[PDB]
């Protein structure tokens, strides 16, 4: 799963199932890291119009 | 794939099923590959 954003800590309980989560536009907003198994909240880097 | 959705739920209800909402979570996400159209549940038995 490919992508950019930045990477913050959450306190969205997921359930042990849950791995990621998805936004209204199906982007990942939410992963859930191998090895060490934390939830890792993405959020879109900040953008705005010069 | 072959999705076992589990739920255990305290009941009090003497005969019927009860009414209300409890969500399945899923509990087994199984990799078999097989095919599958025929089932049959295993009960135990008592003896004395
Ligand atoms: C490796 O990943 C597994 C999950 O796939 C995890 O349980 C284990 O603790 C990890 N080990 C190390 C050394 O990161
Ligand atoms: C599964 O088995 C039934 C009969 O045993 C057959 O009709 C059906 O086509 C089979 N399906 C697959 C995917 O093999």
């Amino acid at each position: 799963l490919t992508g950019t954003g930045v990477l913050t800590e959450s306190n969205k309980k997921f359930l042990p199932f849950q791995q990621f989560g998805r936004d209204i536009a199906d982007t990942t907003d939410a992963v859930r890291d191998p090895q060490t198994l934390e939830i890792l909240d993405i959020t879109p880097c900040s953008f705005g119009g010069v | 794939y072959f999705k076992i959705y589990s739920k255990h739920t305290p009941i009090n209800l003497v005969r019927d099923l009860p009414q209300g909402f409890s969500a399945l979570e899923p509990l087994v996400d199984l990799p078999i590959g097989i095919n599958i159209t025929r089932f049959q549940t295993l009960l135990a038995l008592h003896r004395s």
